[PDB]
């Protein structure tokens, strides 16, 4: 999964 | 609710420390409470707000991918039938997620966003509406599937507008925006290139700015520069 | 309870399901829910069981120390007085910990003990009933506390007593019941001599068991043997 | 802490 924050 | 009884001070003390203890429902009813007292919250309690829900619901959101894989599986050909369990329990999880969705999405309607008039903290609710609007669609198979992926769109496009109008390229807050509406695109609005785009210039207007920085605020822009060029990786 | 309704076999696969999910709340409560059904468990599905409370009550236990930690050094000299609530906060973890334990000692006592008649239900029943003990030990400051510890030994000695008359020094079972009673007497009853030699004991009369064993059974025999090894280590 | 099972 791509990268979130 | 069953914090009402509890001061303000003393929800955000025990917050804190369900985070050392790794304790993020606790946190997060904790922090519910303390948004619930219906004054205002500071920089550092937005913080821990935003870690217990995301903390939350990332446990939610690993279990219900877990789920959905074993259910598609059970539906390839070949596979043998094994009774409604496996979509009974995707359900359950997947009903409990919405569930800290809508409340997450309810305190930031009941009143956060109508209270924040700085750009900092309208940002960051807004930022959260798309966020969990964004979870509410990635589970959403329905009639109103557009419409939640809509609100996803819209939470986070009033942000970045304001944003771009009032924060620095290299602010914490407009990065990680970005960085989530970008991954928005990708994921949600089958819009990669949209998504690649809002990536790559979010990082190259925010390398521009660096130059203005202390070291410490260098470190805090730089990590979530490295995030946006990580996803870049993935998707080019 | 809340699982009445649903077929054992559900409760089973769910708690399966659970488990790949890394759900352990939900695994324990479905497990809960099979037991409750009144018929006598499998070694798959006692495997379960314990599985899921084992990881719910570590979770609390770990949480716990964490917060005892905190308590411990707010009242060293010259700590600044922060009020009631990491007493607090350690109680509500402390209660909801002893509520899982009361649970599984209940589950026990109604009815699993009482109908297992096999070596390997009885000596793994009543190992749990010896480590639930030993967790409430851990958190206990009152007028009981020598009456668990007791409860926590007596268990474990009746399974230690069958454990050695009806199984092989090698059974995993067994190995695992003598670590447990190990770190009991160690962390417990203050008897780190008494841990010491039973542990290298354990270690010494599995190592002259292997050669009775298939690879596969050596392979989950040696694995036990290694933590006591560990301990061992640890301790010396 | 030491290991239990
Ligand atoms: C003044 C104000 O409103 N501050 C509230 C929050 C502190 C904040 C989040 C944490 N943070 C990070 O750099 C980071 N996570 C993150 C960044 C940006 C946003 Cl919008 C959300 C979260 C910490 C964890 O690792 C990733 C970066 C500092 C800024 C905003
Ligand atoms: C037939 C029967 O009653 N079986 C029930 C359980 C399977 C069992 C536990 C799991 N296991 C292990 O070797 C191990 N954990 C463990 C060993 C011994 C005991 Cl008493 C409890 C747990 C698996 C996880 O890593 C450590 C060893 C096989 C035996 C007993
Ligand atoms: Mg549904
Ligand atoms: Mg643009
Ligand atoms: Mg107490
Ligand atoms: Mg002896």
């Amino acid at each position: 999964f791509p990268a979130t924050v | 609710g069953a914090m009402g009884s509890m001061e303000r001070a003393s929800l955000i003390q025990k917050a804190k420390l369900a985070e050392q203890a790794e304790r993020y429902e606790d946190m997060a009813a904790f922090m519910k409470g303390a948004v619930e007292k219906g004054e205002e919250l500071s920089c550092e309690e937005r913080n821990l707000l935003s870690v217990a829900y995301k903390n939350v619901v990332g446990g939610q959101r690993a279990a219900w991918r877990v789920l959905s894989s074993i259910e598609q599986k059970s539906n390839e050909e070949g596979s043998e039938e094994k009774g409604p369990e496996v979509r009974e329990y995707r359900e359950k999880v997947e009903t409990e997620l919405q569930g800290v969705c809508d409340t997450v999405l309810g305190l930031l309607d009941s009143h956060l966003i109508k209270e924040a008039g700085d750009a900092e903290s309208r940002v960051f609710y807004l930022k959260m509406k798309g966020d969990y609007y964004r979870y509410l669609a990635e589970v959403a198979t329905g009639d109103d599937k557009k419409r939640i992926i809509d609100s996803a769109r819209s939470a986070y496009q009033e942000a970045m507008d304001i944003s771009k109008k009032e924060m620095p390229p290299t602010n914490p807050i407009r990065l990680g925006l970005a960085l989530n509406f970008s991954v928005f695109h990708y994921e949600i609005a089958n819009s990669p290139e949209e998504a690649i785009s809002l990536a790559k210039t979010t990082f190259d207007e925010a390398m521009a700015d660096l130059h203005t920085l202390s070291e410490d605020s260098y470190k805090d822009s730089t990590l979530i520069m490295q995030l946006l060029r990580d996803n870049l990786t993935l998707w080019t």
